[PDB]
RNA sequence: AAUUAUUAAUCUUGAACGAGGAAUGCCUAGUAAGCAUGAUUCAUCAGAUUGUGCUGACUACGUCCCUGCCCUUUGUACACA
Protein backbone atom coordinates (compact mmCIF):
# COMPACT_ATOMS: atom_id res chain seq x y z
CA UNK A 1 0.00 0.00 0.00
CA UNK A 2 3.02 2.34 -0.77
CA UNK A 3 2.78 3.98 -3.63
CA UNK A 4 4.80 6.11 -6.28
CA UNK A 5 3.45 10.04 -5.33
CA UNK A 6 0.24 8.56 -3.27
CA UNK A 7 -0.56 7.51 -7.27
CA UNK A 8 1.38 4.53 -8.97
CA UNK A 9 1.60 0.81 -7.45
CA UNK A 10 4.62 -1.19 -8.95
CA UNK A 11 3.60 -3.72 -7.54
CA UNK A 12 3.34 -5.36 -10.16
CA UNK A 13 6.22 -3.98 -12.63
CA UNK A 14 8.63 -6.60 -14.10
CA UNK A 15 11.90 -6.04 -16.33
CA UNK A 16 11.90 -9.05 -18.59
CA UNK A 17 15.59 -8.30 -19.81
CA UNK A 18 17.64 -10.41 -16.86
CA UNK A 19 20.81 -9.02 -17.70
CA UNK A 20 18.86 -5.40 -15.94
CA UNK A 21 17.46 -7.28 -12.96
CA UNK A 22 20.12 -6.56 -10.49
CA UNK A 23 21.26 -3.10 -11.54
CA UNK A 24 17.65 -1.30 -11.34
CA UNK A 25 15.76 -1.09 -7.67
CA UNK A 26 11.43 -1.26 -7.55
CA UNK A 27 11.64 -3.62 -4.44
CA UNK A 28 11.70 -3.37 -0.72
CA UNK A 29 13.96 -0.60 0.77
CA UNK A 30 13.62 1.04 -2.43
CA UNK A 31 9.19 1.61 -2.46
CA UNK A 32 9.11 5.23 -1.45
CA UNK A 33 6.31 7.66 -1.71
CA UNK A 34 8.66 10.52 -2.63
CA UNK A 35 11.99 10.65 -4.51
CA UNK A 36 13.85 12.43 -1.59
CA UNK A 37 16.00 9.96 0.61
CA UNK A 38 19.35 12.21 1.76
CA UNK A 39 21.24 8.75 1.80
CA UNK A 40 24.83 8.07 1.30
CA UNK A 41 25.14 6.01 -2.45
CA UNK A 42 28.69 7.25 -3.65
CA UNK A 43 30.50 5.60 0.09
CA UNK A 44 31.41 2.00 -1.62
CA UNK A 45 31.64 1.27 -5.13
CA UNK A 46 28.55 -0.56 -6.42
CA UNK A 47 26.18 1.01 -3.72
CA UNK A 48 24.65 3.42 -6.35
CA UNK A 49 22.10 0.52 -7.80
CA UNK A 50 20.21 0.68 -4.46
CA UNK A 51 19.09 4.29 -5.12
CA UNK A 52 15.36 3.97 -6.42
CA UNK A 53 15.70 4.56 -10.02
CA UNK A 54 13.16 7.65 -10.05
CA UNK A 55 15.41 9.02 -7.75
CA UNK A 56 18.55 8.54 -9.95
CA UNK A 57 16.14 10.37 -12.82
CA UNK A 58 16.03 13.29 -10.71
CA UNK A 59 19.23 13.17 -9.58
CA UNK A 60 20.29 13.76 -13.32
CA UNK A 61 17.39 16.70 -14.02
CA UNK A 62 19.28 19.17 -12.70
CA UNK A 63 22.31 20.04 -14.55
CA UNK A 64 24.15 22.77 -16.42
CA UNK A 65 25.07 24.78 -13.81
CA UNK A 66 22.06 26.87 -13.78
CA UNK A 67 20.41 24.37 -11.82
CA UNK A 68 23.06 23.23 -9.44
CA UNK A 69 21.14 21.68 -6.02
CA UNK A 70 17.77 22.31 -7.24
CA UNK A 71 16.20 19.12 -5.98
CA UNK A 72 12.55 19.99 -5.33
CA UNK A 73 11.55 21.41 -8.93
CA UNK A 74 13.24 18.76 -10.24
CA UNK A 75 10.90 16.44 -7.96
CA UNK A 76 7.93 18.30 -9.22
CA UNK A 77 8.96 18.59 -12.92
CA UNK A 78 9.12 14.39 -13.35
CA UNK A 79 5.71 14.55 -10.93
CA UNK A 80 3.97 16.28 -13.81
CA UNK A 81 5.79 14.33 -16.59
CA UNK A 82 4.82 11.27 -15.57
CA UNK A 83 0.82 12.49 -14.74
CA UNK A 84 1.06 13.62 -18.78
CA UNK A 85 2.89 10.37 -19.48
CA UNK A 86 -0.55 8.46 -17.96
CA UNK A 87 -3.06 10.79 -19.43
CA UNK A 88 -1.90 9.31 -22.70
CA UNK A 89 -1.28 5.31 -23.51
CA UNK A 90 -2.92 4.78 -20.20
CA UNK A 91 -0.54 2.50 -18.78
CA UNK A 92 1.40 2.78 -15.56
CA UNK A 93 4.13 5.55 -15.87
CA UNK A 94 7.03 3.42 -13.81
CA UNK A 95 6.69 0.83 -15.91
CA UNK A 96 6.97 2.90 -18.86
CA UNK A 97 9.76 4.30 -17.57
CA UNK A 98 11.17 1.27 -16.73
CA UNK A 99 10.93 -0.02 -20.33
CA UNK A 100 12.77 3.17 -21.58
CA UNK A 101 15.54 2.72 -19.04
CA UNK A 102 15.84 -0.72 -20.30
CA UNK A 103 16.73 0.57 -23.99
CA UNK A 104 18.15 3.45 -23.74
CA UNK A 105 22.08 2.13 -23.23
CA UNK A 106 24.42 0.36 -25.96
CA UNK A 107 25.50 -3.08 -25.39
CA UNK A 108 28.75 -2.63 -27.13
CA UNK A 109 31.69 -0.06 -27.77
CA UNK A 110 34.84 0.85 -29.03
CA UNK A 111 38.00 1.46 -27.12
CA UNK A 112 41.83 1.78 -27.66
CA UNK A 113 44.05 -0.69 -26.65
CA UNK A 114 47.39 -1.18 -27.46
CA UNK A 115 47.87 -5.25 -27.54
CA UNK A 116 51.33 -5.46 -29.75
CA UNK A 117 52.45 -1.16 -29.75
CA UNK A 118 50.60 -0.80 -32.57
CA UNK A 119 47.21 -0.21 -31.93
CA UNK A 120 43.49 -0.21 -32.82
CA UNK A 121 39.79 0.61 -31.60
CA UNK A 122 38.80 -2.53 -31.09
CA UNK A 123 34.99 -3.72 -30.16
CA UNK A 124 34.16 -3.68 -26.21
CA UNK A 125 31.26 -5.15 -24.03
CA UNK A 126 29.08 -2.96 -21.79
CA UNK A 127 28.46 -3.69 -18.12
CA UNK A 128 24.67 -3.79 -17.11
CA UNK A 129 25.57 -0.55 -14.62
CA UNK A 130 27.37 1.47 -17.45
CA UNK A 131 24.28 0.98 -19.53
CA UNK A 132 21.94 2.25 -16.93
CA UNK A 133 23.76 5.10 -16.39
CA UNK A 134 24.15 5.79 -20.10
CA UNK A 135 20.58 5.06 -20.22
CA UNK A 136 19.12 8.04 -18.01
CA UNK A 137 22.07 10.41 -18.81
CA UNK A 138 20.97 10.20 -22.48
CA UNK A 139 17.31 10.35 -21.56
CA UNK A 140 17.73 13.78 -19.49
CA UNK A 141 20.17 15.19 -21.95
CA UNK A 142 17.54 14.86 -25.16
CA UNK A 143 14.96 16.23 -22.63
CA UNK A 144 16.84 19.20 -21.75
CA UNK A 145 17.76 20.13 -25.63
CA UNK A 146 14.18 20.15 -26.52
CA UNK A 147 13.05 22.58 -23.89
CA UNK A 148 16.10 25.46 -24.70
CA UNK A 149 14.21 28.11 -26.63
CA UNK A 150 11.22 26.61 -26.88
CA UNK A 151 7.30 26.69 -26.47
CA UNK A 152 6.93 23.71 -24.61
CA UNK A 153 7.83 23.34 -21.28
CA UNK A 154 10.18 21.38 -19.63
CA UNK A 155 7.94 18.08 -18.40
CA UNK A 156 5.97 18.00 -21.86
CA UNK A 157 10.04 17.58 -23.11
CA UNK A 158 10.72 14.79 -20.70
CA UNK A 159 7.05 12.82 -21.04
CA UNK A 160 8.06 12.71 -24.95
CA UNK A 161 11.21 11.45 -25.13
CA UNK A 162 10.38 9.02 -22.30
CA UNK A 163 7.82 7.38 -24.27
CA UNK A 164 9.44 7.87 -27.47
CA UNK A 165 12.28 6.18 -25.67
CA UNK A 166 10.48 3.08 -24.83
CA UNK A 167 8.92 2.34 -27.77
CA UNK A 168 12.53 2.58 -29.99
CA UNK A 169 11.39 4.53 -32.37
CA UNK A 170 14.25 7.03 -33.75
CA UNK A 171 12.84 10.15 -33.18
CA UNK A 172 14.33 10.13 -29.59
CA UNK A 173 18.16 11.40 -28.76
CA UNK A 174 19.05 8.42 -26.83
CA UNK A 175 17.85 5.85 -29.48
CA UNK A 176 19.65 7.35 -32.17
CA UNK A 177 22.86 8.43 -30.01
CA UNK A 178 22.76 4.47 -28.99
CA UNK A 179 22.08 2.98 -32.88
CA UNK A 180 25.60 5.29 -33.67
CA UNK A 181 27.07 3.97 -30.75
CA UNK A 182 26.81 0.24 -32.16
CA UNK A 183 26.92 0.79 -35.98
CA UNK A 184 30.68 2.59 -34.94
CA UNK A 185 31.35 -0.80 -32.70
CA UNK A 186 30.20 -2.98 -35.07
CA UNK A 187 32.49 -0.94 -37.54
CA UNK A 188 35.75 -1.07 -35.43
CA UNK A 189 36.14 -4.85 -35.11
CA UNK B 1 20.54 -7.43 -33.07
CA UNK B 2 19.58 -10.81 -31.03
CA UNK B 3 21.62 -10.84 -27.05
CA UNK B 4 23.27 -13.87 -26.03
CA UNK B 5 23.67 -14.09 -22.50
CA UNK B 6 26.89 -14.97 -20.41
CA UNK B 7 27.75 -15.08 -16.44
CA UNK B 8 31.28 -13.59 -15.17
CA UNK B 9 32.63 -16.46 -13.47
CA UNK B 10 35.76 -14.15 -12.30
CA UNK B 11 37.63 -11.46 -13.10
CA UNK B 12 41.03 -11.08 -14.31
CA UNK B 13 42.92 -8.14 -14.80
CA UNK B 14 43.18 -4.71 -15.93
CA UNK B 15 44.25 -3.35 -19.35
CA UNK B 16 44.27 -0.48 -21.55
CA UNK B 17 47.15 2.43 -21.46
CA UNK B 18 45.23 4.21 -18.79
CA UNK B 19 43.66 0.81 -17.77
CA UNK B 20 40.05 1.58 -18.54
CA UNK B 21 39.89 -1.94 -19.34
CA UNK B 22 38.88 -4.92 -17.64
CA UNK B 23 39.48 -9.16 -18.32
CA UNK B 24 36.56 -11.54 -17.58
CA UNK B 25 35.93 -15.41 -17.92
CA UNK B 26 32.20 -15.68 -18.78
CA UNK B 27 30.27 -19.17 -19.11
CA UNK B 28 26.78 -19.50 -21.16
CA UNK B 29 28.03 -23.53 -20.87
CA UNK B 30 31.31 -23.38 -22.76
CA UNK B 31 33.95 -20.85 -21.39
CA UNK B 32 35.18 -17.68 -23.24
CA UNK B 33 38.09 -14.51 -22.17
CA UNK B 34 36.05 -11.30 -22.92
CA UNK B 35 36.96 -7.78 -22.47
CA UNK B 36 34.49 -5.37 -20.75
CA UNK B 37 34.36 -1.50 -20.08
CA UNK B 38 32.92 -0.28 -17.01
CA UNK B 39 32.80 -1.11 -13.47
CA UNK B 40 32.04 -5.20 -13.28
CA UNK B 41 31.54 -7.83 -10.31
CA UNK B 42 31.79 -11.90 -10.15
CA UNK B 43 28.26 -12.20 -10.93
CA UNK B 44 27.23 -9.85 -13.33
CA UNK B 45 25.95 -10.79 -16.42
CA UNK B 46 26.67 -9.80 -20.29
CA UNK B 47 24.92 -9.31 -23.76
CA UNK B 48 27.33 -10.68 -26.20
CA UNK B 49 26.84 -9.44 -29.55
CA UNK B 50 29.18 -12.04 -30.85
CA UNK B 51 30.00 -15.55 -29.97
CA UNK B 52 32.98 -16.58 -31.49
CA UNK B 53 35.65 -14.55 -30.11
CA UNK B 54 38.16 -14.11 -27.63
CA UNK B 55 40.58 -11.56 -26.19
CA UNK B 56 44.77 -12.01 -26.16
CA UNK B 57 46.59 -12.12 -22.89
CA UNK B 58 47.21 -9.64 -20.78
CA UNK C 1 89.85 0.29 -21.43
CA UNK C 2 89.01 -3.67 -23.06
CA UNK C 3 85.46 -3.75 -21.77
CA UNK C 4 85.28 -6.70 -23.06
CA UNK C 5 87.78 -10.06 -23.35
CA UNK C 6 87.06 -11.20 -26.79
CA UNK C 7 86.20 -7.69 -28.35
CA UNK C 8 82.35 -8.31 -29.23
CA UNK C 9 83.25 -11.43 -31.09
CA UNK C 10 83.91 -15.13 -31.07
CA UNK C 11 87.49 -15.57 -33.38
CA UNK C 12 90.39 -17.38 -32.45
CA UNK C 13 93.19 -18.36 -34.88
CA UNK C 14 91.66 -16.71 -37.67
CA UNK C 15 92.83 -13.76 -40.03
CA UNK C 16 89.68 -13.07 -41.75
CA UNK C 17 85.95 -14.45 -41.49
CA UNK C 18 83.34 -13.55 -44.61
CA UNK C 19 80.50 -11.36 -43.98
CA UNK C 20 76.80 -11.38 -44.03
CA UNK C 21 73.75 -8.88 -44.29
CA UNK C 22 71.11 -7.94 -41.60
CA UNK C 23 67.79 -9.39 -42.19
CA UNK C 24 66.38 -5.87 -41.10
CA UNK C 25 68.54 -3.14 -42.23
CA UNK C 26 71.29 -4.60 -44.93
CA UNK C 27 74.21 -3.75 -43.21
CA UNK C 28 77.19 -6.07 -43.72
CA UNK C 29 78.39 -7.62 -40.73
CA UNK C 30 81.03 -11.07 -40.75
CA UNK C 31 79.28 -14.03 -39.33
CA UNK C 32 81.42 -14.49 -36.17
CA UNK C 33 79.56 -11.49 -34.79
CA UNK C 34 76.10 -11.43 -36.09
CA UNK C 35 73.48 -12.20 -33.20
CA UNK C 36 71.35 -15.28 -35.14
CA UNK C 37 68.07 -16.41 -34.45
CA UNK C 38 66.22 -19.23 -35.13
CA UNK C 39 62.11 -19.67 -35.49
CA UNK C 40 59.73 -22.23 -36.05
CA UNK C 41 56.62 -20.80 -36.79
CA UNK C 42 52.70 -21.12 -37.35
CA UNK C 43 51.24 -20.17 -40.39
CA UNK C 44 48.07 -18.65 -38.98
CA UNK C 45 46.84 -18.55 -35.03
CA UNK C 46 45.10 -20.84 -33.24
CA UNK C 47 41.51 -19.58 -33.90
CA UNK C 48 42.18 -19.72 -37.85
CA UNK C 49 43.73 -22.88 -37.29
CA UNK C 50 40.85 -24.35 -36.06
CA UNK C 51 39.13 -22.56 -38.84
CA UNK C 52 41.02 -24.42 -41.60
CA UNK C 53 40.40 -27.90 -39.36
CA UNK C 54 37.08 -28.58 -40.36
CA UNK C 55 37.21 -26.91 -43.87
CA UNK C 56 39.72 -29.47 -44.97
CA UNK C 57 39.17 -32.94 -46.01
CA UNK C 58 41.29 -35.90 -44.82
CA UNK C 59 39.78 -35.67 -41.84
CA UNK C 60 43.38 -35.80 -39.96
CA UNK C 61 45.29 -32.56 -41.38
CA UNK C 62 48.28 -30.54 -39.77
CA UNK C 63 49.45 -27.25 -40.50
CA UNK C 64 53.06 -27.17 -42.01
CA UNK C 65 55.34 -24.82 -40.01
CA UNK C 66 57.89 -22.27 -41.16
CA UNK C 67 61.93 -22.41 -41.01
CA UNK C 68 63.80 -18.79 -41.48
CA UNK C 69 67.02 -18.20 -39.51
CA UNK C 70 67.45 -14.68 -39.41
CA UNK C 71 70.74 -12.80 -38.55
CA UNK C 72 70.68 -9.37 -36.98
CA UNK C 73 73.78 -6.47 -36.62
CA UNK C 74 74.40 -4.80 -33.16
CA UNK C 75 72.45 -1.54 -33.51
CA UNK C 76 68.86 -3.47 -35.19
CA UNK C 77 69.16 -6.18 -33.27
CA UNK C 78 69.29 -4.06 -29.69
CA UNK C 79 66.59 -1.40 -30.99
CA UNK C 80 64.01 -4.55 -31.40
CA UNK C 81 65.06 -6.00 -27.88
CA UNK C 82 66.28 -8.98 -28.33
CA UNK C 83 69.71 -8.28 -26.58
CA UNK C 84 69.53 -5.19 -24.07
CA UNK C 85 72.08 -3.81 -21.81
CA UNK C 86 73.39 -5.54 -18.71
CA UNK C 87 75.46 -4.64 -15.29
CA UNK C 88 79.52 -4.88 -15.53
CA UNK C 89 79.14 -8.33 -13.33
CA UNK C 90 76.11 -9.61 -15.41
CA UNK C 91 77.72 -9.20 -18.68
CA UNK C 92 80.00 -12.32 -18.20
CA UNK C 93 77.30 -14.83 -18.36
CA UNK C 94 77.05 -16.82 -20.76
CA UNK C 95 73.83 -19.15 -21.58
C1' A D 1 37.55 70.94 1.00
C1' A D 2 33.66 66.36 -3.58
C1' U D 3 35.63 69.81 -10.32
C1' U D 4 38.75 64.58 -13.35
C1' A D 5 32.00 63.47 -11.73
C1' U D 6 33.44 59.98 -2.82
C1' U D 7 28.87 57.17 -1.80
C1' A D 8 23.40 56.96 -1.78
C1' A D 9 18.06 58.40 -3.80
C1' U D 10 14.21 59.54 -8.16
C1' C D 11 12.63 60.02 -13.31
C1' U D 12 14.62 59.69 -18.34
C1' U D 13 18.26 57.25 -22.26
C1' G D 14 18.61 51.89 -23.63
C1' A D 15 24.98 49.78 -26.70
C1' A D 16 27.56 44.84 -27.58
C1' C D 17 25.95 40.09 -26.39
C1' G D 18 21.88 34.10 -29.41
C1' A D 19 26.91 29.52 -25.55
C1' G D 20 32.03 31.51 -27.46
C1' G D 21 38.46 29.79 -32.54
C1' A D 22 43.66 27.84 -31.51
C1' A D 23 44.64 26.86 -26.42
C1' U D 24 44.13 26.12 -21.18
C1' G D 25 42.35 25.82 -15.19
C1' C D 26 40.24 23.62 -10.61
C1' C D 27 37.91 19.29 -8.64
C1' U D 28 36.28 12.61 -5.59
C1' A D 29 31.19 13.88 -0.56
C1' G D 30 28.05 17.48 2.97
C1' U D 31 32.95 17.72 -1.76
C1' A D 32 31.95 20.59 -7.11
C1' A D 33 28.41 24.22 -8.44
C1' G D 34 24.63 27.69 -7.04
C1' C D 35 23.13 31.20 -2.79
C1' A D 36 23.81 34.89 0.59
C1' U D 37 26.29 36.89 5.02
C1' G D 38 30.19 38.52 9.61
C1' A D 39 34.99 40.66 10.09
C1' U D 40 40.03 43.34 7.74
C1' U D 41 40.92 48.06 5.59
C1' C D 42 37.21 52.30 7.26
C1' A D 43 35.78 60.35 8.38
C1' U D 44 33.23 58.49 3.50
C1' C D 45 33.88 54.13 -0.38
C1' A D 46 34.22 46.07 -2.11
C1' G D 47 32.94 43.98 -8.15
C1' A D 48 39.12 42.27 -3.13
C1' U D 49 40.83 38.97 0.77
C1' U D 50 39.67 35.99 5.14
C1' G D 51 35.93 33.14 7.84
C1' U D 52 30.75 31.31 8.42
C1' G D 53 26.43 28.94 7.22
C1' C D 54 22.03 27.43 3.36
C1' U D 55 20.37 24.14 -1.20
C1' G D 56 22.98 20.11 -2.82
C1' A D 57 24.76 16.48 -8.30
C1' C D 58 27.15 13.49 -12.25
C1' U D 59 31.58 10.21 -12.87
C1' A D 60 36.18 6.63 -10.87
C1' C D 61 37.15 3.10 -6.69
C1' G D 62 41.99 3.02 -11.76
C1' U D 63 46.73 3.61 -14.71
C1' C D 64 51.73 4.79 -16.39
C1' C D 65 49.63 7.13 -22.21
C1' C D 66 50.91 12.88 -21.77
C1' U D 67 53.35 16.26 -17.71
C1' G D 68 56.27 16.43 -13.15
C1' C D 69 59.26 14.12 -9.19
C1' C D 70 62.00 9.87 -7.43
C1' C D 71 65.06 5.03 -7.54
C1' U D 72 68.29 0.93 -10.30
C1' U D 73 71.54 -0.39 -14.41
C1' U D 74 74.17 2.09 -18.46
C1' G D 75 77.25 6.08 -21.61
C1' U D 76 79.80 10.78 -21.00
C1' A D 77 85.09 14.79 -23.88
C1' C D 78 79.51 17.77 -18.72
C1' A D 79 81.27 19.77 -12.79
C1' C D 80 79.19 27.95 -13.43
C1' A D 81 76.95 21.01 -14.18
MG1 LIG E 1 92.52 -8.47 -40.43
MG1 LIG F 1 43.37 45.01 -1.68
MG1 LIG G 1 54.97 8.68 -17.16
Amino acid sequence: DIKLFKKWSYEEINIADLSLVDCIAVSQKACVYTPHTAGRYQKKRFRKALCPIVERLVNSMMMHGRNNGKKLKAIRIVAYAFEIIHLMTGENPLQVFVNAVQKGGPREDSTRIGSAGVVRRQAVDVSPLRRVNQAIYLICTGARNAAFRNIKSISECLAEEIINCANESSSSYAIKKKDEIERVAKANR
Amino acid sequence: EKSKLAKVEKVLGRTGSRGGVIQVRAQFGRFLIRNVKGPVREGDILALLETEREARRL
Amino acid sequence: PKKRRNGGRSKHNRGHVNPLRCSNCGRCVPKDKAIKRFNIRNIVDTSAQRDIKEASVYSTFQLPKLYIKQCYCVSCAIHSRFVRVRSREQRRVRK
